């Protein structure tokens, strides 16, 4: 799906077709990242 | 699996347990032999 | 002791609880075979065509989803040592909501998941309290 | 051919023959597989011993896991090893009897006169046939010479674990197994039992090892956990060890080596069979495989708690069982336990559908598994199982069931289950129960079920078993219901009974001062089940006022007499009559109750010959339980109707008592320092039979007691005779004397296994005191009360002496657990005859009349057979 | 989390004075056959310095019901967070939840 | 031939001989005694019966 | 179920 | 009777005459455990069962003994009811009389 | 009085009565049988309760059941106990 | 909110009301004890868990049960009324 650079909490996004040789940011080289919400509605119960 | 047919064979219900503990009794060198009764008391 | 039921329902003692899921691609030097983390189409030890439903396509679950009993959270297959699937599941009997994904490289270019799962606690009956004199 | 049961067991030693004819392979391969190729012919996983993977046919015999048993191997030894554990046996064969001839070495005449004896007293007398055989064999061991044969033996010593050095006139020599089989092989029948042996069924040259018997599959399997390559047992490794072994000094035999290195790899595989059989063997060291662990054999596949006997044989996992923790419920009966829906829900009980109860149980099967009540299965006659959740339509199904099908319906109010609280101390902590759904996730058990289960709810947790057939539930629920069992068995005495907010209410209910309108009892009485007349209010004029009593005695029986004192009537309320000023007397007459309160003395628990205690002998446990259910409440009712609460005003002691405390205190101090200056310059004449520095502490110990004694006194004068605290503890609810003595005047001398607090430095405790200081400050008495507060080393003093609470539990209780352990085995084959006596189930009589007169213990009147001043107190106590 | 705000926003009372005459009351149908349920929106987002939300960002779609007190925080946010969320409103007896209680 | 018939409880009610008989021609391939003795975990009768 | 047959 | 007195703890006279009794059966007094449960045992399973050890089960194949079943503990052991309690009742029916 | 008075109380008590492993015993083989077969001796309309156990205890209870005891005393002597009241 | 009856004569009715709890069962408990004719009045509260009361009316044979619930339901709709239009006024 969709990542976040870990670097500085939310930096940026980048998908799955950023190929390279190890798990690593293509702008700030780090070696941490995340998953996005997946933009989808959400129902939860206000109890 | 020592008389072949030549015995005539009856079932008993028993735990689990105690079969496991005769067959590894048997693992030893002690024979453990079941000496059956009737189920039904005659008077 | 008796608790007042109105106070729990606006937010007295009310908790959350986190718990972890963690796995690592080996790289298997012994005989240059690897692990890979996609789902499990064709699979050895398959579970169940519905259990696999909420991993994306990379294989990983995604944030702020409702996992439940023993769905997959992270779906990796096993060579033979016939590929067999090895996947993480969610723990029996506890349920809750996706709250954070990892991904990263454990110092060799293994690539490491963890996947923290949180689930909401409202007070009951049967909830232990206490106070700073013994009781 | 006819179904039959276990009779006996006989033991024996397996002969090699037996092992040879009873085994289908012989191992004869030293690798376990080949490529993954586990069927491979000849080695330990060789399928025709047995099979473990779910799909897959026994060569032996057509049948799967469900029924193939194992199937054992044999190994041909080429070299015979001897047993560990038999070698003691053995070596009483050895110097007990001739090493040529093979004969005991005692003449002829006595030994024939010896083995007579024996054999007619063999079966009679075990314990004298024991001592006859150990007595011969210690005649025959301290012989020297052969009186069979004319020859002269040598002694034999043993040397652990399993090698005889015999000594032959110098340069002792080691024995090998070959030559000690050839020479117990010699020993004749006659005189092989009369050593206390069996030859027909134990013969000794068989315990000699010379073939092999191996484990099938079943009792090895091999393991696959870890999602990884299958982990093997040890068996499976010491048996290959072994087996290769074999091989090596096979072949090493028939290829020609010199003897010594023949003989080290002889001991070699001996000491690799030896381990197998027990791995812990004393000074040896234990087998590792490959992560440098000790292994597991046969010794230590049946040891420990873990193991088969206390594992899997005296206690095992059992199904259809639940564990939660417990929270109070005190609207339920004395014999129910509230589940949660979950419960419910997932433990089922199977009834059987006949033409009575098929209405019922079509509408069970007609609701799913997710709706209560409802069923989960349902067992054809045929014997299949269907399962209600992937049922197309149970509607129709429903309806076409008959007489004979078998539904597994979800647990309902009124069944029975077992309730049980670990560690079980007695018999009456597991009851019958019977079961009532209510929202939660808790089980509920009524506050006056606590005592017998010992449980209060501070978090523990409980155990719940449902019975899962018709026999099991109508003995549960014919002997072991909660109501059937109110009187203990170590005492005449109720178990059940109240707590402590009903000692309280019961207390405030039934004093003189109380008076109720009609609003009021009738609010009181919605709680019960009564309903009907009330009567007249006790008061007419001015105001319509009901009173305490009269309501109470709405429910006694109207034949009951009862005249005693209560709890209150211990400091100056004594009357020891009827004619009381205070409510101190409790007199019923015909079911009335005309004075005295309800206390801990009359409705506590485990208080022998109380009103409760002889209501229950009389009216039966029905009685009692109504009694329990109904009365009970209206003294929560009323206590909450009232107001119970604890104020910070019902400790503190007005400014006049602290001064005398103050002067008391300083005279106490000046006595103990008049003691030690004069101790100083002898002058003390000591307690006869005591010396010297032992007088001393002893004067100091009494004085300091009756210092605290008389400031208890004081500070209990001062107080108010009636606030919550006094009632709480002169009604026995909670707390004592001596707590209220600690609250609002001194707490006292702190001692340490009975002593003052000594242990610090050198002549004195802490660092605050003078060297060589026994003044009664230095030493832990501590004059202030938790209310006032206590000094920074009156703190110390009060921890150092409470320490020892906090440690003493563990040792009791383990110590307790193995005391009751080794009771119950010696106690446990007990049983009471037709005739009155006691005899074990072994036949012999302990008791030729149970007890002294036959009577029960829960059936007696606090341990006596009646009491005959109660029954003249039944009879006339109307008119005394 | 979503939970927690959901609750927060539960608590905040409303001005349901006009309100009991226009809505379905809980007795009757009320769970389906809009026309029952009011509508409020929340869509926030921080620059670049910490912001406090007020319960006078909730833009209601009928104008009558509105919160009692504009000056409730809601939620704290961080550098370049958003929140953008959707709630709907009906009315309630306090005997099924306290949240409906109007004394 | 002296033996030992078992009656089930659905053929409760009636005369003794003439189930006897039917369980005792039944599978091989008479005065019963009237009352007979129940065992642990069965509600059928076991009957002496000289047939 | 048992028969205990004898002749 | 003194230790239980001392302590507060109140047990009936009938339980301590009785293990009174069986601890001094034999003409002496005697260890109610190792000596007490084994001398008068004449069961195997169950004295192999309190202490878990062989030691006692390859004693008995030696000596060739035989088990019986008498007791309670054995009987549990492989499964048999037990002769105590509703085990000691014997029943007979008239299935004919209705 | 053959070895004691106490004894001889005992068995003129017990001579007479049913002890409650009797009961529990009977009991048991009753609601065994009912739910197999075995209809009812009773009317089973005015029953509060329609299962096995309710049904055995109340025609133990009426004195129904055709089954009788046998207590078999140490010395070999056999005695015959019957519940019917007939 | 279902009503079953338990028992019934001409002078005793016990009725079992499920959806309801203290505020209606105080209320009609008070009134009941106003109405000529009727000895004993109460309500309980099987379980604080369960939302269902059980009330018992015991009167003198003058008046049915039934008729004295009856009245003090009559009664409590005055006062509820009289209420309103009294607090309709300030
Ligand atoms: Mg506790
Ligand atoms: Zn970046
Ligand atoms: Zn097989
Ligand atoms: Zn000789
Ligand atoms: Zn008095």
């Amino acid at each position: 799906a969709k990542y976040r650079c870990g670097k500085c909490w939310k930096e940026l996004d980048d998908d799955q077709l950023k190929t390279l040789p190890g798990v690593r940011c293509p702008y700030c080289g780090y070696r941490i990242i995340y998953m996005v919400r997946k933009p989808t509605v959400k129902i939860v119960k206000a109890i | 699996p020592v008389h072949g047919d030549k015995s005539v064979l009856h079932p008993v219900t028993v735990s689990y347990a105690f079969k496991l503990l005769i067959q590894e009794l048997m693992s030893m060198v002690i024979s453990p032999r079941l000496i059956l009764g009737e189920k039904v008391n005659l008077g | 002791i008796i608790m007042n039921k109105s106070s729990i329902e606006r937010g007295m003692y009310r908790s959350t609880f986190f718990r972890l899921y963690s796995t690592e691609e080996v790289k298997y030097p012994g005989g240059q075979e690897d692990k890979i983390i996609t789902p499990e189409a064709g699979v050895k030890g398959y579970k169940g065509k519905d259990y696999y439903r909420l991993l994306e396509d990379n294989g990983v679950v995604s944030p702020e989803v409702e996992v439940k009993g023993g769905d997959v959270l992270i779906g990796k297959v096993s060579p033979p040592r016939a590929k067999r699937d090895t996947s993480i599941v969610t723990r029996h009997g506890e349920n809750g909501i996706v709250d954070l994904v990892l991904i990263t490289e454990t110092l060799e270019g293994n690539k490491l998941v963890k996947v923290r799962v949180r689930d909401l606690r409202i007070p009951e009956i049967g909830d232990k309290f206490a106070t700073r004199h013994g009781q | 051919m006819s179904e039959k049961i276990i009779r006996g067991v006989k033991f024996g030693v397996l002969s090699p023959n037996e092992i040879r004819q009873m085994s289908v392979t012989a191992i004869i391969t030293s690798e376990v597989y080949d490529e993954d190729g586990t069927p491979i012919e000849g080695g330990v996983m060789d399928p025709k011993l047995g099979v473990i993977e779910p799909g897959q046919k026994c060569p032996v015999c057509g049948n799967t896991l469900a029924g193939c048993p194992g199937h054992f191997g044999h190994i041909e030894l080429i070299k015979p090893v001897i047993h560990i554990g038999y070698v003691k046996h053995i070596y009483d064969f050895l110097r007990s009897t001739c090493w040529r001839c093979g004969r005991i070495k005692i003449k002829e005449q006595d030994l024939e006169r010896y083995k007579r004896i024996y054999n007619a007293i063999k079966l009679r007398w075990p314990s004298a046939a024991r001592r006859l055989v150990e007595y011969i064999k210690k005649i025959s061991i301290k012989n020297l010479e052969c009186p069979h044969c004319g020859e002269k033996q040598f002694k034999i010593k043993l040397e652990k674990p399993y090698n005889f050095n015999e000594e032959r006139n110098g340069s002792i020599v080691k024995l090998s197994p070959s030559e000690i089989r050839d020479r117990l092989e010699r020993i004749p029948d006659s005189d092989v039992e009369l050593l206390g042996y069996d030859p027909k069924s134990s013969r000794p040259e068989w315990m000699i090892l010379t073939v092999l018997p191996v484990p099938p599959i079943t009792i090895r399997p091999s393991i696959t956990i870890e999602s990884g390559i299958r982990a093997e047992d040890d068996l499976t490794h010491k048996l290959v060890d072994i087996i290769r072994l074999n091989e090596r000094l096979k072949e090493s035999i028939e290829a020609g080596a010199p003897q010594l290195i023949i003989e080290d790899l002889w001991d070699l595989l001996q000491y690799h069979v030896a381990t197998y059989f027990d791995n812990e063997i004393p000074g040896l060291p234990p087998a590792k495989h490959r992560s440098g662990r000790p292994l597991r054999t046969l010794a230590q596949r049946l040891k420990g708690k873990e193991g088969r006997f206390r594992g899997n044989l005296s206690g095992k996992r059992v199904d259809f069982s639940a564990r939660t923790v417990i929270s109070p419920d005190p609207n339920l009966s004395i014999d129910e336990v509230g589940i949660p829906y979950t419960i419910a829900r997932m433990l089922t009980v199977p009834e059987r559908v006949t033409n009575i109860n098929i209405e019922r149980i079509r509408q069970y099967i007609i609701n799913g598994p997710d709706k209560w009540p409802g069923a989960n299965y349902v067992i054809k006659p045929d014997g299949r199982r269907i399962d209600l959740r992937y049922v197309k339509d149970r509607k129709e199904l429903a309806s076409s069931i008959t007489a004979g099908y078998v539904v597994e319906r979800h647990l309902v109010d009124g069944d029975v289950v077992l309730f049980n609280r670990q560690p079980s101390l007695h018999r009456i902590s597991m009851m019958a129960h019977k079961v009532r759904v209510l929202p939660g996730r808790t089980f509920r058990l009524n506050l006056l079920d606590c005592p017998p289960y010992n449980a209060d709810f501070d978090g523990d947790e409980m155990n719940l078993h449902v019975p899962q057939s018709e026999e099991a539930i109508a003995e549960a629920r014919e002997l072991m219901l909660v109501h059937k069992n109110i009187i203990t068995p170590r005492y005449g005495g109720p178990i059940i009974g109240g707590g402590q907010d009903y000692i309280s209410g019961a207390y405030l209910l039934s004093v003189k001062t109380t008076l109720l309108t009609v609003e009021e009892v009738a609010t009181i009485l919605g709680v019960t089940d009564f309903v009907g007349e009330l009567g007249e209010p006790a008061i007419l004029a001015p105001k319509p006022y009901y009173t305490g009593k009269q309501v109470i005695s709405l429910f006694l029986p109207k034949d009951f007499n009862f005249h005693g004192p209560a709890n209150i009537s211990k400091g100056p309320r004594a009357c020891k009559d009827e004619i009381c000023p205070h409510d101190s007397f409790i007199v019923i007459k015909n079911g009335l109750l005309l004075e005295g309160v309800f206390d801990k003395k009359a409705i506590g628990n485990q208080q022998p010959e109380s009103m409760l205690h002889w209501s229950i002998r009389e009216y039966g446990t029905e009685y009692g339980k109504w009694l329990m259910d109904n009365v009970f409440k209206m003294f929560i009712r009323f206590l909450e109707m009232r107001g119970f609460t604890m104020t910070l005003e019902d400790i503190t002691i007005p400014d006049e008592a602290q001064n005398e405390i103050t002067t008391k205190i300083k005279e106490g101090y000046s006595q103990v320092d008049e003691y030690i200056r004069k101790f100083n310059e002898g002058q003390l004449e000591p307690i006869p039979g005591r010396t010297i520095e032992e007088s001393l502490e002893s004067y100091i110990l009494d004085t300091l007691d009756k210092l605290r004694k008389v400031a208890g006194e004081i500070a209990t004068k001062y107080l108010d005779p009636f606030n919550n605290v006094y009632i709480m503890a002169i009604t026995g609810a909670r707390g004592s004397e001596l707590n209220i003595t600690q609250m609002t005047a001194l707490l006292g001398q702190q001692s340490v296994r009975g002593e003052r607090i000594r242990r610090g430095y050198r002549e004195r405790t802490l660092s605050l005191f003078k060297y060589g200081d026994i003044a009664p400050e230095a030493r832990g008495f501590v004059k202030n009360s938790f209310m006032r507060g206590l000094s920074p080393y009156e703190m110390f003093f009060h921890a150092a002496g409470g320490r020892e609470g906090l440690v003493d539990t563990a040792v009791k209780t383990s110590q307790s657990g193995y005391m009751q352990r080794r009771l119950i085995n010696a106690l446990s084959d007990l049983r009471i005859e037709y005739d009155g006596t006691v005899r074990s189930l072994y036949g012999d009589i302990v008791q030729v009349v149970y007890g002294d007169d036959a009577v029960h213990p829960m059936y007696s009147a606090h341990s006596k057979s009646v009491n005959v001043n109660r029954v003249i107190e039944r009879v006339i106590g109307w008119k005394r | 989390y979503d939970e927690i705000l959901a609750h927060r926003l539960a608590l905040v009372p409303f001005v349901s004075d006009e309100a009991l005459e226009h809505y379905r009351p809980p007795e009757e149908c009320a769970e389906n056959c809009d026309g029952c349920y009011n509508r409020v929106y929340l869509d926030v987002e921080a620059k670049d310095q910490p912001l406090m939300i007020y319960s006078r960002d909730l833009k209601s779609e009928d104008q009558m019901i509105t919160p009692v007190s504009g000056a409730i925080p809601i939620v704290l946010l961080g550098s370049k967070q958003k929140i953008s969320l959707e709630a709907r409103l009906r009315l309630g007896y306090g005997k099924e939840h306290i949240k409906y209680s109007p004394v | 031939a002296k033996g030992i018939v078992r009656i089930p409880p659905e053929y409760f009610g009636q005369s003794v001989d003439e189930i006897a008989i039917k369980i005792l021609r039944q599978e091989y391939q008479a005065k019963a005694s009237e009352e007979g003795f129940i065992i642990f975990g069965d509600g059928a009768t076991y009957h002496e019966v000289e047939f | 179920m048992s028969y205990s047959l004898k002749t | 009777k003194k230790v239980l007195e001392e302590q507060g703890l109140d047990v009936d006279m009938r339980h301590i005459v009785l293990v009174s009794d069986i601890m001094t059966r034999t003409g002496d007094i005697r260890q109610i455990g190792r000596h007490g449960v084994t001398g008068e045992k004449s069961s195997v399973l169950a004295r192999a069962a309190f202490e878990v050890t062989v030691k006692h089960l390859l004693d008995a194949a030696a000596r060739g003994e035989r088990e019986e079943f008498k007791g309670v503990i054995e009987n549990i052991i492989i499964g048999q009811p037990i002769r105590l309690g509703t085990g000691i009742v014997e029943l007979t029916m008239k299935p004919n009389m209705r | 009085m053959t070895i004691d008075k106490i004894n001889e109380i005992f068995k003129e008590n017990w001579k007479n009565k049913l002890t409650k492993y009797e009961i529990a015993r009977i009991i048991s083989a009753r609601a065994l049988q009912l739910s197999m077969g075995a209809l009812p001796l009773i009317d089973t309309s005015n029953l509060k309760s329609d299962d096995v156990i309710s049904i055995a205890e109340e025609e133990l209870k009426r004195g129904v059941l055709p089954i009788t005891i046998r207590r078999i005393y140490p010395n070999g002597q056999v005695e015959l106990i019957s519940v019917r009241k007939i | 909110m279902e009503i079953k009856v338990i028992k019934e004569e001409q002078n005793y009715l016990e009725l079992q009301i499920d959806g309801e709890e203290h505020t209606i069962g105080n209320l009609l408990k008070g009134m009941l004890l106003k109405v000529p004719g009727v000895k004993f009045a109460a309500y309980s509260l099987p379980h604080p868990l369960i939302t269902s009361i059980t009330i018992k009316i015991l009167t003198d044979g003058s008046i049915s049960a039934r008729e004295a619930l009856i009245k003090a339901i009559e009664l409590a709709e005055n006062y509820a009324n009289l209420f309103i239009d009294e607090v309709k006024k300030i």
